[PDB]
RNA sequence: UCAGUAACGGCGAGUGAACAGGGAAGAGCCCAGCGCCGAAUCCCCGCCCCGCGGGGCGCGGGACAUGUGGCGUACGGAAGACCCGCUCCCCGGCGCCGCUCGUGGGGGGCCCAAGUCCUUCUGAUCGAGGCCCAGCCCGUGGACGGUGUGAGGCCGGUAGCGGCCCCCGGCGCGCGCCCGGGUCUUCCCGGAGUCGGGUUGCUUGGGAAUGCAGCCCAAAGCGGGUGGUAAACUCCAUCU
RNA sequence: GCCGUGUCGGCGGCCCGGCGGAUCUUUCCCGCCCCCGGGGUCGGCGGGGGACCGUCCCCCGGACCGGCGACCGGCCGCCGC
RNA sequence: GAAAGCCGCCGUGGCGCAAUGAAGGUGAAGGCCGGCGCGCUCGCCGGCCGAGGUGGGAUCCCGAGGCCUCUCCAGUCCGCCGAGGGGCACCACCGGCCCGUCUCGCCCGCCGCGCCGGGGAGGUGGAGCACGAGCGCACGUGUUAGGACCCGAAAGAUGGU
RNA sequence: UUUAAAUGGGUAAGAAGCCCGGCUCGCUGGCGUGGAGCCGGGGUGGAAUGCGAGUGCCUAGUGGGCCACUUUUGGUAAGC
RNA sequence: GCAGAAGGGCAAAAGCUCGCUUGAUCUUGAUUUUCAGUACGAAUACAGACCGUGAAAGCGGGGCCUCACGAUCCUUCUGA
C-alpha cells in the first residue's frame, strides 16, 4: 500500500532520508557478506561466533529416514487415546490396563518426563529411555517393546 | 552492509533469473482443462471404471514409513498365478500388472491375493452377444450404476489392531526394558571382534 | 521378545519360498557355448601378453606373473582368474604329455 | 515437498542435488542370437479379377536373397514331446440406417418490445406522464453506430431457438486372417576395441576421479554391474 | 404461548435415533491358519451386527427470568379524528 | 467465475511442541513422613503429594480501632483503616534436572559372564528443563541479493562490415 | 627531590542495617573451634537541597570539524 | 649487583658463593591488562594431581616486575 509508507512522507525533503554527507550511493561496504574476514570482522563475530571453519566428520549422502525418531515424552501419552478409556480403565476392579502404542500415532520413542498419573499402563514403542520406563514401572505399569 | 543482530543470508540470485521465471497465471486454466480431459474420458470409454485399474497393496520402503500402506503399481505376477488368471488377459480384465516385482513374504502376499480373488468376485463383464463364455447372467440387472470414483476398492483402507484390555503378568512387567536395547546394540556391533577372539582360541592348540 | 535394532532386527515375518527369476541366471557355463569357446582357443590362438605370461608363469616367478596381469588386465579381482586359468591351460598341456 | 539440507569452495564469496512421501498421467512391447520349418519372404514389370478419389490377395515374367528373407520366439522365460479338460475367433474396407453431451465442426441466412401525449433543443437518446397491474417485452436491461445521455429506431444479445449446405466417430451382407490353457518330462538360453583399468583435460554437489571424451593396456562365465572413503578377503542384496 | 440453563424420568424414536468413540463381546455371522473325511475356540486374523458411554430429539415433572420472545384481557395516564 | 464454496482414510507436508554431541548415541521431578541395612559424609523401603526455595512485587483477603438529632437495645452498608496473610508477571540469587568431557569411586543386571551393559559423587562446556506459545495472514520499518533511488566512464568479450 | 599547596578522584552517611537466640558443614581444627550458611524473634526519623525513577526492543543520521579565555608541545612566528 | 633499554624494587636480600635438584610438569574454570568492554599475548589469585626443597611453617606451576611475540584453512606429531 503506497499511501502508508515513507516515500510519500519523505517527498519534498531533498536528500530523501540518506544524509547529505554519506549520500547513499550504491554499495559502500561490498556486496552481500563481503569481507567477513577483514573489515566486517567485528560484525561477523560477536553476532555469529562459530561461523568460520570445519567442525565435524563428513557423512556422504546422508538419508533423512534413518535418523527418524519422533519423540513423545509421557505427558502427551494419555492424549493419543480417547479420554473415554482412561477414566474407564481406572475403575476399581483389577489391573484393567489398555495398550497405548505410539507407533500407530507417528512416534517411535518414549522419552522421560515426570508427572504421569496413577493408572496401570502398557506402552508399545520401539525405543525407551531409562528415565521413561521407570516412570511407567512405578505406576504398576508394564513396558512392552515391539517394532 | 551487515548490521546489528541478524541472519547471514545466501539467496541464489547472483545467477540471472529474470529470464527463467514461470508465472502460474494459468493454473486455474489448466484445472478446467484437465477436468475436461477426464469428463470427456470418463464417459468416452465405457462403464469400465474411471480412476484406472485395480491397484495393489504395497508397504512403504523406509524406516520412516514402514508402518503405513500405500497403493502400488501392479500385481507382481504370482498373484496372477495364485488366483489363477492368465497374465495377458489380466490387463484387459482391468487389473494392473507389474512385471518386475518381487514377493518375499506371505504377510504381504496374501493381502494382494485376498484383494484379487475378491475383485473378480465383485466383477461383471459384458458379452459380445450373450453366449457368455465364463460370465453368468445379465450383469446385476444393468449393474445399478455406471462408474465409480477415485479408486475401485478404496486402495488405502489403512487398518489397525485393537488389543482391547489386558492383565499385567509377572515377566512382562519385569524384563522387556532399557537393558533389552543396550546390549542389543552392544552385541550387534561387537559381533565380529568377539568371533575374532574365537578364532584365536584354536591356535592355542 | 522382538526389538527395534540389533542382530534380529525389527519385524520377524515369514520368508516366502520363491523360484529365482530367469534373468538372475545370466552367466552359467551352458555347455554348447563352452564348446564354442574351447573350440576357438585352439584355432584362433592366444593373446600376445598371455603367450608371454605363460613363459613367466612356470620358471621366472609365480607371484610376479599375476602382478604382470594386474597391470595389463584391470584389477586384482580380475587378475586372479586370469592367473589360475592359465595355470590350468598350462596344466592341460603339461600333464597331458 | 524433502532443501537452501547432505555435499562442494583461496572451506572465502558463493554454488548446491537425490531417494523416500503426496498428486496429474498412467502402456506396454519388438529384434539379433540360440534351435525348427524343402525361401513358406520382399521388390519390380506387364496383363487382366474388378470397384471409386486407388490399391489388393490372383497369373506369368524379371531382380533381391542362403554372407539368411518370412513364421513362432525375447530372459516375467521359450520351444519340443506329452497328457488333461475348455473353446473356435478377430479385423479391415463396403453401403447405410440409429446416434453425436454441450448435444461433433464449419458456413451463410433470421428470430421480443413506444417512436404514444406534453415539453426542451442545431438535433434527441433529455425532464415529466401512462385506470384495480401498475404503458410494452423480458430465458432477450451485454454492446455499438445513430445529429447528446437508448431494454424497446436498427445490426445483436438470451434461448437442449429455428430452416438449410457440406464434412465427423461408433448397427449390418460380400473379404482377409484363424486352438488357445494347465500339468509333468527333455532341450535352448543372449548384444566386444565394449565393460573395466591407467593417465590426461572438460564438467558436476559427487567429495581417493559423478558424467563424458582422447590415448594406451585390454576382459570374463557361480560371469559381470552397482551397494556414496582408496585396497585385499568373505557374506548378503539387487539388476542384465 | 415462550426460552434459557442445570435435576432427572418415560431407553421414550435405541431391535422403524443423530453423529462420534484403538469403550465391549474368542456361547453372536463369513474367508483362513495351528492339530490329528471331520472337529477342539484350539490361539486368532480380513469383515458384519448389538451392548455401554460421550454429545443431540419429544413427553410429563421442577427451577428461575417472563427478560430485544410476543399476544390476551383488565388498570392508570397519553393521542389524534 | 483465472472468483467464491467444500474435501480431512487429501495433513503428504512445512514450522512449532526436545535439547546436546564430531559421531556411535543419549535424551529433561523433585518434595514431605515413617521404618530401617556400623542412620556409615554412603545409602534401602512404603505413604502423601507435587513443579523447589530466598528477597522485592501492582492487585485481591482478613483487619484491631474510629466515624450518624439524647444516652442503653441491632441490622446490609459506607468511608479512614494501623498492622498481618496468600501472592501474578518479572528482576537478582541459591538449589535441582538433561546432554558433552574430566577427577574419584563402589555397586547392580543377564537372550547368556564379556578389553558386557546400568548407576554414583564432585568441577566445568550447552543456542537446554524448571506446567508449553506457536503457526498462518496483513501492514509498517530496517538490512541484503536482484539493472535496485535516477544519470555517468577508460575499458572487456563474442559475432560481423 | 626532602617537603608540598588550590582544583580533582574514590568510598561512606542504615532496615539490603544492627542485635540476640538456635541448627547444618565433607572447610578450619587443643577447645559447642574459627568462618560461612540457614531459621526464628526484637526496633524505621538517621547530612543539606532538588526531582518521579527503572528496564527491554528495533534503528536512522554521523565517522573531513573549527574558534575562544585558561594550562600547555613543536615552531622565529602566524588567520600555523 | 640483579643477562641485556631505562624506571621501580632488594641487605642475615630479589645480590654473591655453596648443597640438592626439575613446578620451564598434567588439568577445569574465574578474573585483570589494551577492550567494543572481542581475541592473541602477558599477568593474577585459586582448585584437583604428581613432585622438588626445607628439620619445619612454607615456597615453587619459568626468569624480581613492566616488552620478548601470531587466527581460520592446510601439514605434521602425540594422546584413549
Ligand atoms: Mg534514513
Ligand atoms: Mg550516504
Ligand atoms: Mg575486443
Amino acid at each position: 500500500p503506497s499511501r502508508l509508507r515513507k516515500t510519500r512522507k519523505l517527498r519534498g525533503h531533498v536528500s530523501h532520508g540518506h544524509g547529505r554527507i554519506g549520500k547513499h550511493r550504491k554499495h559502500p561496504g561490498g556486496r552481500g557478506n563481503a569481507g567477513g574476514l577483514h573489515h566486517h570482522r567485528i560484525n561477523f563475530d560477536k553476532y555469529h561466533p562459530g561461523y568460520f571453519g570445519k567442525v565435524g566428520m563428513k557423512h556422504y549422502h546422508l538419508k533423512r529416514n534413518q535418523s527418524f525418531c519422533p519423540t513423545v515424552n509421557l505427558d502427551k501419552l494419555w492424549t493419543l487415546v480417547s479420554e473415554q478409556t482412561r477414566v474407564n480403565a481406572a475403575k476399581n476392579k483389577t489391573g484393567a490396563a489398555p495398550i497405548i502404542d505410539v507407533v500407530r500415532s507417528g512416534y517411535y520413542k518414549v522419552l522421560g518426563k515426570g508427572k504421569l498419573p496413577k493408572q496401570p499402563v502398557i506402552v508399545k514403542a520401539k525405543f525407551f529411555s531409562r528415565r521413561a520406563e521407570e516412570k511407567i514401572k512405578s505406576v504398576g505399569g508394564a513396558c512392552v517393546l515391539v517394532a | 552492509a551487515p548490521s546489528r543482530n541478524g541472519m547471514v543470508l545466501k539467496p541464489h540470485f547472483h545467477k540471472d533469473w529474470q529470464r527463467r521465471v514461470a508465472t502460474w497465471f494459468n493454473q486455474p486454466a489448466r484445472k478446467i482443462r484437465r477436468r475436461k480431459a477426464r469428463q470427456a474420458k470418463a464417459r468416452r470409454i465405457a462403464p469400465r471404471p474411471a480412476s484406472g485399474p485395480i491397484r495393489p497393496i504395497v508397504r512403504c520402503p523406509t524406516v520412516r514409513y514402514h508402518t503405513k500402506v500405500r497403493a502400488g503399481r501392479g500385481f507382481s505376477l504370482e498373484e496372477l498365478r495364485v488366483a489363477g488368471i492368465h497374465k495377458k488377459v489380466a490387463r484387459t480384465i482391468g487389473i494392473s500388472v507389474d512385471p518386475r516385482r518381487r514377493n518375499k513374504s506371505t504377510e504381504s502376499l496374501q493381502a494382494n491375493v485376498q484383494r484379487l480373488k475378491e475383485y473378480r468376485s465383485k466383477l461383471i463383464l459384458f458379452p459380445r452377444k450373450p453366449s457368455a463364455p465364463k460370465k453368468g447372467d445379465s450383469s446385476a440387472e444393468e449393474l445399478k450404476l455406471a462408474t465409480q470414483l477415485t479408486g475401485p476398492v478404496m486402495p488405502v483402507r489403512n487398518v489397525y489392531k485393537k488389543e482391547k484390555a489386558r492383565v499385567i503378568t509377572e515377566e512382562e512387567k519385569n524384563f522387556k526394558a532399557f537393558a533389552s536395547l543396550r546390549m542389543a546394540r552392544a552385541n550387534a556391533r561387537l559381533f565380529g571382534i568377539r568371533a575374532k577372539r574365537a578364532k584365536e582360541a584354536a591356535e592355542q592348540d | 521378545y522382538p526389538m527395534a535394532v540389533g542382530l534380529n532386527k525389527g519385524h520377524k515375518v515369514t520368508k516366502n519360498v520363491s523360484k529365482p527369476r530367469h534373468s538372475r541366471r545370466r552367466g552359467r557355463l551352458t555347455k554348447h557355448t563352452k564348446f564354442v569357446r574351447d573350440m576357438i582357443r585352439e584355432v584362433c590362438g592366444f593373446a600376445p601378453y598371455e603367450r608371454r605370461a605363460m613363459e613367466l608363469l612356470k620358471v621366472s616367478k609365480d607371484k610376479r606373473a599375476l602382478k604382470f596381469i594386474k597391470k595389463r588386465v584391470g584389477t586384482h579381482i580380475r587378475a586372479k582368474r586370469k592367473r589360475e586359468e592359465l595355470s590350468n591351460v598350462l596344466a592341460a598341456m603339461r600333464k597331458a604329455a
